């Protein structure tokens, strides 16, 4: 009932959008609805290959998809087969011209979608959250974060009530505008309902 | 096929070819060496050879 | 090519089997970077088997030596070759011809003592061409044994890698074909080396959902050293027959069948329109159709009007070879997905090889080999800028400045007679690109390349140009704008007076020496030096690799 | 009271090359201004050549396209060796487009508001069959001097071509005796460059002049 | 006289894009009739932010849609055949209104 | 007459003594000698008869 | 573009009397000969004076 | 690796590459990136030395100053061919070596290789710098004549300086010195050899 | 310098 989201609120001197392009009034609903199935079947089709966030920039009558990952190879699959087996099913989902592009961030325990899925890969397996999510902790301190908040919730541990358990480390000052801050979700479904993860992770000034 | 493929896999005049230039092969290939079995060494010859 | 050579350039290279000889003359159809394909000519043919020839050539591959043993094509379309006759140049060829280094810009001075014993000091003109920028091929090797506790891991599935440690490999642990990789990065994942790694309730929960039992028994994924960069060209995968292939080399056999049934489907479709054209060309006579040859399907050429002659004989015996071909297509299809399909025969427990091809690109720096074709050797030892070099009063940079003391004692001095003549080639071929730059007629190209091929006492090349119509003069031209090449016989050679009476055939000073001045102080050197082009030579004894 | 260089006269005697003239100097300054420009001319100039290639259906430059009777490699030297101008950018991408038997010359490249080919019938690649294409994307930047490939890509699609950001090839200078001014013991500086058409030359010895001038700021009023 | 509209969302990019055809303009027909302001629209939005009842908290959104004006004056073939390929502006919509 | 791609570039030659035996093919030895070894012919004169 | 590395004389270790040393960096890779060569030739011959 | 001659060096230090610093004075780095304090255990600083990053060049050349090194010819026949110089340290991959003393090596520059020692210890640098230094050996062993006699190059450049022809520029002018001698010389007024009476001290 | 400078004003 607080704490509104912090990649909300940081775009316009911050963090830029995922999707830049301008579209009228009439083609609108249009252009975001296509925007919503090639971020839906392609996270669907690169699951395991750790991709963070993704980029759509449409200069009209063409996209181009850019898609930012800590492994590569596995993006472009078969040497550029994957991609060109994605360019005719990507051009088939938006009904247009598709312009494929790959980006990379060379350390994933530092940007906050990277850490938040890893942890869901953990509690899906049978792992200690206490010191699973203690290790995604202790990563980002030593790998140049200047501070990481990690949260879990849920009924963790297979208890009844939904024990809820969060842990920082280092600075993270959600009310400062000029602060940068690395905040994304995910969501592990265990046997025992829904366990969703959140993890701030600040580096710095404008 | 152990005689010929000793004598063509390891003797001392069934050398591997310098494969860098087609000078090196085309003379590589026309070679009169007085080594091997039924010659000499580097220590047995003297001046006269 | 050599400027000044012997003449025997053409029967080494030719000689040899490096170059793609014509076996059958004709007409080329379809020239290509991967392939060449002439059709025969009817005088050189036999009357079956309809006959189009399809040269192979052999793109980037290793030699022994980690050189890059390449064959470009180097003929036009649409142009007559002759039965013995060069198609596709190989390595160190050019035309037919055998082109070890390259012909370079000499000058003999001492030069602020930069060239001492042996040394040779180059310009960075000459490394800004990329002309000495040598490829050279590496191939690694890795095997997948066969130990205790089991076999091993060749997936990417792998711990303590940071993702930016590969940061190059796909799902299946093998690098890419087309990736750049620096000096000590990952190219074929291995999970082997375990000794054994501390295990916490945490890492024991791995045998619930995983069901791992302790991830084997210690974590460490083979990576590979440094020293050399390059580019991932070829890998190749081998798999002892039984072994489950992963996904990648499933990729490489449906490639390969891919690539054997598109080649055998076109030995039969360009052999199949070799045969038609024979058809077509057998019906021009006895029964011609002009206009209802084209309105049936092509493959029924046979029951046309035509009595019983040598025509209706010479269309069975084609139809003899063309079901022939059908047959043997299909044989020999289902031979070659079965020689791509099977395994193969390997070392005593072995799952599978990964072969990686990196290609290097080892241009030139100081510590390098070079050496002229007379024992000059050297280490060249400063690469020094443009403007530094020794110019003359015309404006052009000498590329490389020798050591004068090496000719006395070590009593070498055809290189200076070689330095000579090289500067008159380059003069006459400095005055047919101003001939020809200047966009002038043939009639005086042909006058000047008559006087510079005339030029001698009693020799045996008396060649005339009123008998090459025009057009290939200009192309004889086009040919000769980088320099004319001299063949000089070994003990019949090119006397004095001829080097100087070709030297005043083009504008060049008579002693071959030019004054010249200096680049740092810009004031002239005492006692004109000599200048020239000597054919020098790059050694494989880098320094790269001694190092 | 020394005697002021000015320019007079600017022989465009080809469309490479031309001959600038100095007018007048006293006798010491031709070969001291000579040097001096005809080294900064050598040195740095602002050229405008070619960094990246990205051919469409080649994974890496050893490669071969089904096509074309040139491989990758030669390709990328026949545009490492082509003379472009830029007017009001720091990098530009042009597009090249061809599809048809015969040669792909250097005026199929789609030209851009401000990009400028200044020789058009320069060749780079041979198509060879009736449907075999090329399709490519060229990047072109200002630099100086020769930036390598090693010096200095993020996919595996592009190609890293050398750098040669250098548009003059031969600066030569000849002083001569000076008679337009009555008074005698004066020279004239006769500075024949070789650009490659991508420089205009009282530019070029605008911009050399500025670059030595700036040297000598260091100990200078 | 020959106008060209300019459209984006990015304020801080379309001064820079403008910039981009301006220097497109400059060198080909060498008179331009200024990068104009042309007023921008504010579409105001407002969203129950709570997935039920409470109609007190929600929250506002606007999308400031920025404008500009080119208008080359002079017909020159100089300005559209340069201009014809370059216009840049990626995610910045552009039009011509002549 | 030349060939045509001896029409292409055509090299100067001095050179004064008409020859007569042109340049054998450089790899005879190799070739001959091997073609003598495998070749069907009996009353025990090839290398392996 | 035109922005090289602007120098400066880092010592004058003026050594005894009528008799300097100047030192000057940075230049660059070629700018060294040509200052020393234009100061050289113009201090031998262009300076003025009497005797 | 391959040598090179490098003829701005003085006969007491010789060329050493970059690459094969950094690798023959690994532990030195290690402990002198340990004194300043960027790093902790040892592991970041083999992690340091392997990415080489911007501060371990100003560390090579902390450890480079003043130590001495052994430069050996692979046949060494007497003992002028081991010889301790200082490195002053190359871009590039070739040993420069001060050309003098090659006629102590018989080392030509056609291809020849050289290997470097590293004295490790205290007295072995104070052995390098005081009985092995370039500069120590200046005569042979085996006689009283001088091992860093000028071999070619400068010969020649001696033997066309000091010589005189019959008539040049500036023949039997005379000269206040031998400082306007070389003021003639350079500026175009006289020839390097021409007769003439000067005023030496 | 201050002549060489002086000598280029006419350039700049
Ligand atoms: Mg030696």
């Amino acid at each position: 009932g607080q704490k509104v989201h912090p990649n909300g609120i940081r775009l316009g001197i911050v963090k830029p959008w995922n999707s830049t392009w301008f579209a009228n009034t009439k083609e609108f609903a249009d252009n975001l609805d296509s925007d919503f199935k090639v971020r839906q079947y392609l996270t669907k089709e690169l699951a395991k290959a750790s991709v963070s966030r993704i980029v759509i920039e449409r200069p009209a009558k063409s996209i181009r998809v850019t898609i930012h990952t800590a492994r590569p190879g596995i993006v472009i699959g078969k040497k550029g087969e994957d991609v060109e087996k994605l360019r005719k099913v990507v051009a088939d989902i938006a009904g247009v011209p598709a312009q494929i592009n790959i980006a990379e961030v060379r350390k994933p325990e530092l940007d906050a979608k990277l850490v938040a899925d890893s942890i869901t890969s953990q509690l899906e397996r049978r792992v200690m959250f206490r010191r699973a999510m203690k290790r995604a902790v202790q990563n980002a301190m030593r790998l140049g974060a200047k501070g990481i908040k990690v949260e879990v919730s849920g009924r963790l541990g297979g208890a009844e009530i939904a024990r809820t358990e969060w842990y920082r480390e280092g600075r993270v000052p959600l009310h400062t505008l000029r602060a940068d801050i690395d905040y994304n979700t995910s969501e592990a479904h265990t046997t025992y309902g829904v366990i969703g993860v959140k993890v701030w992770i600040f580096k710095g000034e404008i | 096929s152990a005689a010929v493929k000793e004598f063509f896999g390891s003797s001392q005049l069934s050398q591997f070819m310098d494969q860098n230039n087609p000078l090196s092969e085309i003379t590589h290939k026309r070679r009169i060496s007085a080594l091997g079995p039924g010659g000499l060494t580097r220590e047995r010859a003297g001046f006269e050879v | 090519k050599p400027l000044v050579g012997t003449g025997m350039e053409r029967a080494v290279a030719v000689d040899s089997g490096v170059t793609a000889v014509a076996k059958r003359g004709g007409v080329v159809q379809y020239v290509d970077a991967s392939r060449i394909v002439i059709k025969v000519n009817e005088d050189e043919m036999y009357p079956g088997e309809a006959g189009i020839d399809i040269y192979n050539l052999t793109k980037y591959t290793r030699s022994n030596q980690n050189t890059c043993i390449n064959q470009m094509p180097c003929v036009s379309l649409g142009e007559p070759v002759e039965r013995g006759d060069v198609l596709a140049d190989g390595p160190s060829t050019d035309l037919g011809e055998l082109a070890l280094g390259q012909n370079m810009r000499v000058a003999f001075m001492p030069w602020n003592g930069y060239n001492f014993e042996d040394s040779i000091l180059v310009s960075e003109r000459v490394v800004q061409e990329d002309r000495f920028t040598t490829i050279h091929i590496q191939e690694l090797a890795c095997v997948s044994r066969d130990t205790k506790l089991g076999p091993e891991e060749i997936t990417a599935d792998i711990p303590n890698v940071g993702e930016a440690a590969l940061s190059k490999l796909d799902e299946s642990g093998i690098v890419y074909i087309g990736a750049e990789v620096t000096g000590g990065d990952i190219l074929v994942g291995k999970v082997t080396p375990k000794g054994e790694t501390q295990l916490t309730p945490e890492e024991k929960l791995l045998r619930a959902i995983f069901g791992e039992k302790a991830s084997d028994v210690k974590d460490s994924s083979l990576r590979v050293p440094n020293g050399v960069s390059g580019t991932v060209i070829d890998v190749q995968v081998f798999t002892r027959d039984g072994v489950e292939k992963d996904k990648r080399a499933l990729e490489i056999e449906e490639m390969q069948l891919k690539q054997a049934k598109k080649d055998l489907s076109e030995e039969l479709q360009i052999l199949e329109a070799g045969l038609f054209s024979r058809i077509r060309a057998v019906l021009v006579a006895g029964g011609v159709e002009a206009e209802k040859l084209d309105k049936l399907p092509r493959d029924r050429w046979l029951e046309l009007g035509l009595t019983d002659e040598e025509k209706q004989n010479q269309l069975e015996q084609l139809a003899e070879q063309y079901d022939e071909l059908k047959h043997e297509f299909e044989k020999k299809l289902e031979a070659k997905r079965r020689k791509i399909t099977q395994g193969d025969d390997l070392a005593p427990g072995v799952l599978k090889i990964v072969k990686v091809y990196l290609a290097v690109k080892r241009r030139i720096q100081p510590g390098d080999k070079m050496a002229g074709r007379h024992g000059n050797k050297g280490v060249i030892s400063k690469i020094n800028p443009i403007e530094d070099m020794p110019y003359d009063e015309n404006g052009t940079p000498v590329d490389i400045v020798l050591n004068p003391l090496g000719v006395p004692s070590r009593m070498n001095i055809g290189q200076i007679l070689e330095t000579h003549l090289g500067m008159a080639a380059k003069g006459i071929g400095d005055k047919i690109n101003a001939m020809l730059k200047q966009q002038q007629e043939v009639a005086k190209l042909r006058e000047f390349i008559q006087r510079a091929y005339d030029l001698g006492a009693d020799v045996r090349q008396k060649v005339d140009l009123s008998t090459f119509s025009d057009e290939e003069v200009m192309r004889l031209a086009e040919n000769l704008r980088k320099g004319m090449p001299i063949a000089t016989p070994v003990f019949d050679g090119a006397k004095e007076a001829e080097i100087k009476e070709l030297l005043k055939l083009g504008d060049l000073p008579t002693s071959g020496q030019i004054r010249l001045y200096d680049g740092r102080t810009g004031e002239q050197f005492e006692r004109p030096v000599t200048v020239g082009y000597m054919y020098m030579l790059k050694l494989n004894h880098l320094v790269d690799d001694k190092m | 009271e020394f005697l002021k260089p000015r320019l007079v006269d600017i022989e465009q005697v080809s469309s490479t090359h031309a001959k600038v003239t100095l007018e007048p100097l006293e006798r010491g300054f031709g070969h001291t201004l000579g040097n001096a420009l005809r080294r900064i001319l050598l040195s740095s100039m602002p050229g405008c050549a070619v960094t990246e290639v990205e051919i469409d259906g080649v994974l890496h430059e050893y490669s071969t396209k089904e096509g074309v009777q040139e491989d990758i490699l030669e390709i990328l030297l026949n545009l490492k060796g082509l003379a472009v101008r830029v007017q009001g950018k720091d990098e530009v991408i042009l597009t090249l487009n061809k599809s048809g038997i015969g040669p792909v010359t250097a005026a199929d490249i789609t030209h851009d508001g401000d990009v400028e080919i200044v020789k058009p019938q320069h060749v780079i690649c041979h198509l060879t069959d009736e449907n075999a294409s090329i399709s490519m994307r060229i990047k072109v930047q200002r630099g100086r001097g020769y930036v390598p490939a090693s010096t200095r890509e993020r996919p595996i699609g592009r190609l890293l071509v050398d750098a040669c950001y250098s548009p003059v090839e031969r600066i030569a200078y000849n002083v001569e005796a000076a008679r337009v001014e009555q008074r005698t013991d004066l020279d004239k500086l006769v500075i024949e460059m070789e650009t490659n058409g991508t420089i205009d030359p009282e530019e070029a010895i605008r911009r050399a002049a500025t670059i030595l001038a700036e040297q000598l700021e260091a100990f200078v009023d | 006289r020959i106008r060209i509209r300019l459209k984006a969302f990015d304020h801080r990019l379309i001064d820079q894009a403008t910039a981009e055809i301006v220097e497109t303009a400059k060198r080909t027909g060498a008179q331009v009739r200024g990068p104009i302001p042309l007023p921008t629209r504010k579409e105001r939005f407002t969203v129950l932010i709570s997935p039920h009842v409470n109609k007190d908290a929600r929250d506002q959104y606007e999308i400031r849609t920025h404008l500009r004006l080119v208008d080359i004056v002079e017909p020159t073939e100089k300005t559209v055949d340069a201009l014809m390929r370059l216009d840049l502006a990626a995610g910045v919509d552009v039009q011509i209104s002549l | 007459v030349y060939s045509y791609t001896e029409k292409k570039r055509i090299r100067k030659d001095f050179g004064k003594r008409p020859q007569v035996l042109d340049v054998p093919y450089l790899l005879s030895i190799q070739l001959d000698s091997f073609q003598k070894f495998i070749e069907q012919d009996p009353e025990g004169q090839y290398g392996l008869e | 573009v035109t922005e090289f590395l602007k120098p400066r004389l880092v010592d004058i270790e003026q050594v005894s009397s009528t008799h300097a040393k100047v030192t000057l960096e940075p230049l660059e890779r070629g700018f060294g000969h040509t200052l020393g060569n234009a100061l050289r030739r113009i201090l031998l011959s262009s300076m003025p004076g009497c005797a | 690796s391959v040598i090179t001659v490098g003829p701005y060096l003085r006969l007491h230090q010789c060329g050493l590459p970059k690459k094969m610093a950094l690798e023959l004075f690994k532990p030195f780095i290690y402990g002198k990136l340990e004194l300043r304090g960027l790093a902790t255990t040892i592991k970041a600083a083999k992690k340091m030395v392997e990415r080489e990053e911007a501060v371990v060049w100003d560390i090579l050349d902390e450890v480079i100053r003043e130590h001495p090194v052994l430069l050996n010819r692979a046949p060494t026949l007497h003992r002028l061919g081991i010889q301790a110089f200082e490195p002053v340290l190359i871009e590039g991959k070739a040993i420069q070596l001060h050309p003098l003393v090659c006629a102590a090596y018989n080392a030509d520059f056609d291809g020849d290789q050289m290997a470097v020692h590293v004295p490790l210890t205290l007295e072995a640098q104070l052995e390098a710098r005081a009985l092995m230094m370039s500069t120590n050996n200046i005569l042979s062993p085996a006689n009283g004549e001088p091992i860093i006699v000028p071999s070619q190059d400068v010969v020649l450049g001696l033997y066309y300086m000091t010589r005189d022809c019959v008539n040049a520029k500036g023949e039997g002018m005379v000269l206040t010195g031998p400082k306007e001698a070389e003021r003639l010389y350079r500026s175009g007024l006289a020839s390097l050899h021409a007769r003439v009476k000067v005023r030496i001290t």
